[PDB]
């Protein structure tokens, strides 16, 4: 089946200053395809994981904030833009997932904190975490 | 390889 494909670049400034504890969430602004499909999406990150078993990781999800019909099927890909402006450390759905309004899908163990937070690895230029999300909605 | 999941 064909798709409508779109993207959002989320810059989280002053990332080293995040005070989020395990289970606390930051949501992005809402975004859409611009195809007037009435779908609104956002990203959400847990800097210290969804739960105790994931507290060593950032957990990253795509949330369907509002939709007109009962269900949407969509593939998704998340990557980090490094200091050289290139995509790295990407994770992508192996198939389309079924979203309804208020449902998310993503990666509970998206990136290990001990790796991300070491500035020498080039993922927090200017103390900014920049995430790039591509969404493909199945038509 | 990681698999996708939902927070709910």
């Amino acid at each position: 089946h064909m798709v409508v494909k779109f993207s959002y670049m989320w810059t989280i400034n002053n990332f080293s200053f995040c005070r989020e504890e395990m289970g606390e969430v930051i949501k992005s602004s809402t975004f859409s395809s611009g195809a007037n499909d009435k779908l609104k999406w956002c990203l959400r990150v847990n800097p210290k994981g969804l739960d105790e078993e994931s507290k060593d990781y950032l957990s990253l999800y795509l949330l369907l904030v509002s939709c007109p019909k009962s269900e949407v099927r969509a593939k998704f890909k998340f990557s980090i833009l490094n200091a050289k402006g290139e995509e790295t450390k990407a994770m992508e759905s192996q198939r389309a997932y079924r979203f309804v309004q208020g449902k998310d899908w993503g990666f509970k163990k998206f990136i290990r904190r001990g790796f991300l937070l070491d500035e020498a690895n080039g993922l927090l230029p200017d103390d900014k975490l920049t995430l790039f999300c591509e969404v493909s909605v199945v038509q | 390889t990681p698999t996708a999941s939902s927070s709910s």
